């Protein structure tokens, strides 16, 4: 009952009956102040853009191992048509600045076992690691379609051919997942909770973002404990997410992209 | 006692929570970020075979250039760039041994321990000659993203590097102690610098090397005069943001 | 499944790409033809205000799951995917201790009052759709029937009103 | 938001409960029970082929009697009763078509929409001649359960229906407008009348027609004089009790 | 004097501006919109060949139906609609003469002079029998957009139109004066009605007849009983919005 | 100098050096109040949508006669891609309510002669009149590509075949242009002004508009006096317009149209 929580955002509302609270990364919220690096008065407080956008993320099966994960580049994950007015406004602006409030959903039963780590990370590598090809605009910022394995990111992944890889011991896109818990996060333990609630402020190398070139935040869902269940229990276990851009700011109005 | 890690945060306990014990804390402040990074660590090496009174021309010799990019992150000549640029990975200098030295320049202590996503600081640089032969050298410091000006001498027998208003240093003689040190302010147009990765491109057609931020450095150092010089960085008034994972270490 | 009328719909361990049920918001909708709301509305010309769609989960106590109840205003047709349905007014219903979810279809209209019936649909008598989707599959342990039944009810909301006493099209009871 | 329908009652919400919205209510009172039922609706039809100055004798012609039972519920000659009684069901007049008219008399609007178990009111009755031939008629109103007094004339060439102290009306002539209207008070010995069903019998040996309450009407109207007359009811100071289901409507 | 019409507005002068003269205004208020439209003007005609005690069935006879759509704008059976709908244009009844009468029903005075885009008002309707034969008729008024309920009789020999709670009128007899009049409130779900054109469609797939607004009327009048009846409209508490051009008149 | 006027709207600004003032139709402005017919809190004050959208309208030649005109259906004229964030927000909302502030531009020289009537009209027929075909969603709300002749609208235009037309004396889409001056307007006289400034509030048959079905306002440019000039003078005379939706309101957020 203290675990029943409702959250309104524009014309949308998330509801959960097993919340463990909302974690505020860095104990900060994006307040929506205009970037001091822009002279043009920003476009803001667009109610049609300050809502939750819900999307399906993945299917969790018994084959996923600890640290296999799924990445959701932001704001790009919502820069497509399904991003509604946030997207259509974003595409027509040079710069955007915002925070994120997110809830990832995933229910099992009292007879299933397993757990996920739900976290937000700034400057978290979202490029593909199954190839030695340089990441490009249309491949670097895409939501993972398949679970990513973990071994090849511990020391990073150089965009060089397999034989050169031998003489490259470390790449700057390395991610020591044993410490992924140092990022603002929550754990989705099947026996405890079917939802995780996070919120992070705006962080970047600069006042506002030229988003077309940079996915500054990444929502990541990684399994910590493999999914387990006995013969007879529901086999389809899926993961979903409600993503809300917090008080976004737009500057530099222009014609649309693509 | 019991708790719930799914909250994303659990209490920091001491022995008194579950047992008959007392807190045992003693004051200590050597863990402060400012204090920790406020010390000099080897971060680069430079080599020149040109005299002081000559035209500076970019060169490489066994993985050592006569100029460096001021950044704790790995840097090196990238895809035949004229001057070194920030790298995205480290490589062994040797094509066979699979053991260091690396061909890339960096502050190993920073790369191996930078549990933050962004940092801000001033940079204290120390340049030291590797042998005892009397030093005779000229160094030019170029602010972050400023013109390198790799031009000809405008006057005969003068060090082209000194032909600038950019901050430069000239040390020579029997009375000197073969080193140079100075501190430069943060000069990047970025508010804070990415300490490990930059999840994006640096130009508008997204054709740059993904992973490297635009102008994420403290400028460059160009050198002329004979010798091999080691470089140290010391991070003044250091400030870090957003905790993140450290480099992984092989399991014992 | 045999085209017989029942007070509930079924859900199971899967998430269809189409809505489990779709109700057009009209006090004329055939799905609500026998609700007290519709019975009363048939005797009035216009309505205004909120509509409450109540869903009661009747599956076992061991069954969990989440639904996305969406209300799509007209103008761009019925929502074809979850992506579209989420683009409109919606609430996520999570099963648990509390059994029902009281969903409100906000009164969003170009006119202050709307017609309770019509010959042909007009922008003053038809007001969009309420669709319920399976967000996460109904999930449960062994020994539990695969199909869960969700009762569906409707009524006027807090600020709901009707006006203009009239007689509805007569019919022969049967 | 969440609730629990098993309680037998859930809240009446508006858009502001779950969303960023406002209540949008406007005053309106045309839904009041009193106002709704305070209008005239066709509820019966009467036919007579006897002149004014004659003895009234109960008759039926193609399902139309020369007297009616004042009740919104279906009424008709039941099992050869002398005068119409309250029916328990509606039947088609035609034995073949299976389409209306019905042979039974009632206020269709009341039968089709009476979401209550009991009601209380006064009755405003309107009687109208179906053609324009000058009216010449006498109507006798008999209070609920009072003697019908279907006796002979006590004097030659006089309307037997007017031979009473019961309220009666006499309209005739070229100056009249072929109709009659008046209001009668509630006269049943019952406190409130059953609007749909009466789950019981009306006499002590329980031999009456189950489903019909004793004296559940507003009296009767007997008519003499030539013509077919339609009847309307208007419920004054209407009061209803105990909500209940409305008549079912075929699924579209 | 001089001015500049391009401003979109020039002054209203009197003789004193340019000449030695005086204003000459006298009070007058017969030009007020309310007063002007608050009078009865012929606006429709109705015809029925069915008796009062029968089932109402939509019919047309030489361009006259037994029901009308209450709107000053032209209305008529459109593309075989069951009942008349609002038209978008007027047509001659005759296929040859090219002279009126028109086959379409409307308030000619309103169509010919409606210098506004939207209007709001209550409607006073007058229905008159075209000859002196004693009237015997039943009229049913259906609010804007409400069900027409063109059903069968539920009881034998009764006017189906009176079988409703909708407002209806019944006039018959030698004492009547062959007419009916009453006033109905504005009942459209629209805030204001379009007086001439509606630049859009009425349903969501934009398949309706472009130019006609949804539910832009005051309801309908259905009639049964013998005769031809003319109809008048009188606009009560009339209010108009947005000035616009009047119908063009051929150059003399 | 009193005729030099600048007007800012978001990141846009119109400038003229021959203004004759701004005419406010009905002496009213759209104040941006939310429609009382909607329970959902409207999306409003979107700075990226409260600006001037400038488009080319037509070429004025000596062949145009008095009353030949060009129609610009609103808001549809800006519901396309070039309507920026106003358009992208509009397309994703069931209802919209707004006023219009407009400036039409057209310069000649002191040696040219001619004049135009620039006006705004509610419920002004924007359907095509060169055919007997029923207007459809994609033809009824389009900006005129060619100057419309005038004779066939005086008594309206029925969407019936040419032979039936003979028995149809009047259609409700009639427009007695001799009185077009009764609509909020201004005149663009080549000898006086190169711009006209108008603004109209929101008017409709209801509180807010289901725009997909209705173009409630129409900007119309009609010639009053034919264009004239002598051999040697500039022959290309064009008409342009800057259209600003005034404090638009959106309600009923949903997925996009088309």
């Amino acid at each position: 009952s203290d675990r029943v929580s409702s959250d309104t955002a524009g014309n949308t509302a998330t509801n959960t009956q097993s919340t463990v609270g909302r974690l505020f990364g860095f104990g900060q919220r994006h307040k929506g102040k205009h970037p001091a690096s822009c002279a043009d008065t920003a476009t803001d407080k667009v109610l049609a853009a300050e809502r939750y956008y819900t999307i399906k993320l993945a299917s969790w099966t018994k084959t996923q191992e600890s640290f296999d994960h799924i990445r959701v580049p932001l704001p790009h994950a919502l820069a497509g048509e399904n991003g509604g007015v946030f997207s259509s406004t974003l595409r027509r602006h040079y710069l955007c600045k915002c925070g994120w409030r997110i809830q990832v959903q995933c229910n099992a039963s009292q007879f299933h076992a397993g757990s996920l780590l739900v976290f937000m990370a700034p400057e978290f590598d979202t490029s593909n690691h199954s190839t030695e090809v340089e990441p490009r605009a249309d491949t670097a910022f895409k939501v993972d379609a398949n679970w990513q394995k973990h071994a090849q990111i511990l020391t990073g992944h150089a965009y060089v051919n397999t034989t050169t890889k031998v003489n490259v011991p470390l790449a700057l896109n390395h991610q020591n997942f044993w410490q992924w818990t140092t990022y603002p996060h929550q754990i989705l333990n099947l026996r405890t909770n079917t939802t995780c609630d996070l919120e992070v402020p705006y962080v970047n190398v600069c006042p506002t973002s030229s988003w077309t070139q940079h996915a500054n935040w990444t929502l990541v869902i990684a399994v910590l404990t493999p999914l387990q269940y006995s013969q007879g229990s529901a086999t389809t276990i899926e993961i979903t997410a409600s993503i809300q851009p917090v008080k976004p700011v737009f500057n530099g109005l222009r014609h649309t992209v693509v | 006692g019991v708790d719930n890690a799914e909250k994303g945060k659990v209490s920091d306990d001491n022995a008194s929570t579950d047992f008959v014990a007392e807190p045992v804390k003693l004051p200590e402040n050597q863990t402060r970020v400012s204090f920790f990074y406020d010390r000099s660590t080897l971060s680069s090496v430079l080599q020149s075979t040109s005299d002081v009174s000559s035209k500076f021309t970019p060169s490489t010799a066994k993985n050592l250039q006569n100029s460096i990019l001021l950044t704790p992150l790995p840097s090196d000549i990238v895809n035949n760039s004229v001057l070194p640029e920030q790298e995205r990975w480290i490589s062994f200098a040797s094509p066979t041994t699979q053991k260091p030295p690396y061909k890339t320049k960096q502050d190993w202590n920073f790369i191996m321990f930078s549990p933050f996503t962004y940092y801000k600081c001033d940079l204290e640089v120390t340049l030291s000659k590797n042998d005892r032969e009397t030093i005779s050298s000229v160094v030019r410091y170029v602010p972050c993203g400023a013109p390198s000006d790799l031009s000809d001498q405008t006057m005969p027998q003068t060090p082209s590097l000194a032909d600038t208003r950019d901050p430069h240093m000239w040390v020579v003689g029997q009375g000197t102690t073969n080193q140079i040190s100075f501190v430069i302010p943060y000069t990047s147009p970025l508010s804070v610098l990415p300490s490990v990765w930059f999840n994006g491109f640096s130009n508008f057609d997204n054709s740059s090397r993904f992973g490297v931020a635009p102008n994420a450095d403290f400028g460059r150092l160009l050198l002329q005069g004979q010798g091999t010089f080691s470089v140290h960085y010391r991070y003044k008034k250091m400030r870090v943001f957003c905790p993140r994972p450290t480099v992984f270490i092989p399991w014992p | 499944s045999n085209k017989k009328r029942i007070p509930y719909f079924s859900a199971t361990n899967s998430t269809p790409a189409t809505p489990l049920v779709t109700y057009q918001v009209t006090l004329s909708c055939s799905c609500m033809a026998n609700s007290m709301l519709a019975a009363v509305a048939r005797n009035f010309n216009q309505y205004r205000g909120s509509l409450n769609y109540l869903f009661v989960f009747t599956g076992s106590a061991m069954t969990k799951g989440k639904f996305l109840i969406s209300y799509t205003p007209p103008g761009a047709g019925e929502p074809k995917t979850l992506d579209q349905a989420m683009q409109a007014t919606y609430a996520i219903w999570d099963l648990g201790l509390n059994s029902s979810y009281n969903f409100t279809v906000p009164f969003i209209s170009p006119t202050h009052y709307r017609q309770t019936s019509y010959n042909t649909p007009t922008i003053t008598s038809v007001d969009g759709w309420l669709t319920v989707w399976q967000l996460t599959p109904l999930t449960y342990p062994l020994g539990v029937p695969n199909d869960s039944h969700i009762l569906t009810l409707v009524s006027g909301g807090d600020d709901f009103t009707l006006r203009m006493p009239v007689t509805f099209t007569k019919y022969v009871p049967q």
